[PDB]
């Protein structure tokens, strides 16, 4: 176990902070909200996204030809 | 009560500490309060006064904390907050 004392050395860092009842908990929750949100979803769409719509294609024409190769399977038996 | 009678007291002796009380009393109560008054006043609280007072300005209240040195065990401000007021009254 660690317990705060014999964590770790830190010089020289100033660090002013605020009474929880002397401000807002929810600042500027939509003005600065959403467009972070916007922000981090670009960041990340380019890994995340992709990886998800080869599965959905694979997904969408794989039922596809689980059907056409049955029922679509006759088909011609002509004679 | 006891302490500060003798605090007061002993404060005041000698030309220069009176002469500061003089000057400075003018400034912030406007007049030059006897020792008797100080007295009076003291003598007036007990138990009940404490209390009261004592909750007036600490109870639930929020706190100006300043730290500098190896302060990493210094609790984290919501903490000492909590610590402003008890669960058990």
């Amino acid at each position: 176990g660690r317990q705060f004392g014999h964590l770790t050395r830190v010089r020289h860092v100033i660090t002013y902070s605020l009474s929880p009842f002397e401000q807002r908990a929810f600042p500027h929750y939509f003005s600065k909200g959403i467009p972070n949100v916007l922000r981090r979803t670009r960041a990340c769409i380019l890994r995340v996204a992709p990886p998800f719509v080869a599965f959905y294609l694979v997904y969408t024409w794989g039922t596809q030809e689980f059907e056409k190769s049955k029922r679509k399977n006759p088909a011609a038996y002509e004679n | 009560k006891n302490l500060l009678r003798n605090a007061l007291v002993s404060h005041l002796d000698g030309t220069t500490p009176v002469c500061e009380d003089i000057g400075r009393s003018l400034l912030t109560y406007g007049r030059r309060i006897p020792l008797a008054e100080w007295e009076s006043r003291i003598a007036e609280v007990d138990a009940r006064v404490v209390r009261e007072v004592c909750s007036k300005y600490f109870y639930d209240q929020c706190p100006a904390v300043a730290g500098f040195g190896p302060i990493e065990q210094l609790p984290d401000y919501n903490r000492i907050r909590s610590g402003m007021f008890w669960l058990r009254f």
